[PDB]
């Protein structure tokens, strides 16, 4: 639905903050992007996406 | 007509040229040198329990396992003196690389609780590659037991037995992180 | 267009999941920490895709 669009956006913004992202380690003990967002951040994204789904949906149905 | 063979109390940590007494926390395979004085100058060494320590003819010892053991020195003039190694408070063991969860498995949950547990080992020994066993390694990133936030977040901290370089926010599922157990 | 923007979000999100499309902030120790910005090539390439999705939507509606 629109919670799909929301999920995307909130994740794109999440990724914009170097902190919300997990880090991997190369064969030299050095950090590197992992491509994964921290667990609590991913959760809080879902909460907001689904909550935006109901919002827009149950709203539009207002006639 | 020689002197009463003795073994100097102070040892020489290889990894950091510190001349002091055997640190109270160990890096499995760390090494130090015993200095034998007295006797006819000619020396022979040996550990009474190779599972816990080993010693080369030049007097360089290697810690192989947690426990206590005796290192004997013998001179040409027939003199045997005992330098005793008393078991350490705890000991660092580098196991296999493993994602965090696996780290705990392999280590029976004995990963370092705080970072100081590994940093102190550094301060007492130095980069682990300064020693024979880790000699040709460029890095040994290690796991530091999660905290609650770390856990809800899906990551944990880390420290490097060689280059130090502590790093927080590390993906629990990253390769290249060793399961270092504390016993 | 809702199509373009949604698409852009999706492609951006997806591209970040591959730590190779990410600009980084290598420190003194050698630590390449994620900067939060994608490699110009991707941004540019995504931008087009987003637009194609948009036209594909407009052209689709017109074919009605």
């Amino acid at each position: 639905a629109t919670e799909t669009a929301t999920r995307d956006q909130l994740t794109k913004e999440a990724f914009q903050n170097p902190d919300n992202q997990k880090v991997n380690i190369d064969e030299l003990g050095n950090a590197i992007p992992s491509g994964v967002l921290k667990d609590d951040v991913v959760a809080n994204i879902e909460e907001q996406a689904k909550a935006a789904g109901e919002e827009a949906k149950q709203q539009a149905i207002e006639n | 007509f020689f002197d009463e063979l003795k073994i100097d109390n102070k040892v020489d940590i290889i990894g950091n040229n510190v001349r002091g007494e055997l640190p109270n926390i160990w890096l499995q395979y760390g090494q130090f040198k015993l200095k034998a004085s007295g006797g006819d100058g000619t020396y022979s060494w040996y550990s009474e329990n190779t599972s816990i320590a080993t010693v080369d003819a030049s007097g360089k010892v290697t810690l192989n396992g947690k426990g206590s053991v005796v290192i004997k020195a013998t001179s040409g003039d027939k003199q045997t003196v005992s330098y005793t190694i008393k078991a350490p408070s705890y000991m660092i063991k580098v196991d296999k690389q493993a994602y965090y969860a696996d780290a705990m498995s392999i280590c029976k949950n004995l990963l370092p609780s705080t970072q100081t547990v590994l940093s102190d080992i550094y301060d007492s020994w130095g980069a682990a590659n300064k020693y024979s066993h880790y000699s040709s390694m460029n890095s040994i990133t290690a796991w530091i037991k999660q905290t609650s936030s770390e856990q809800r977040s899906g990551v944990s901290s880390t420290y490097n037995l060689i280059t130090q370089n502590p790093l927080p926010g590390v993906n629990v599922n990253t390769p290249n992180v060793y399961a270092v157990c504390v016993e």
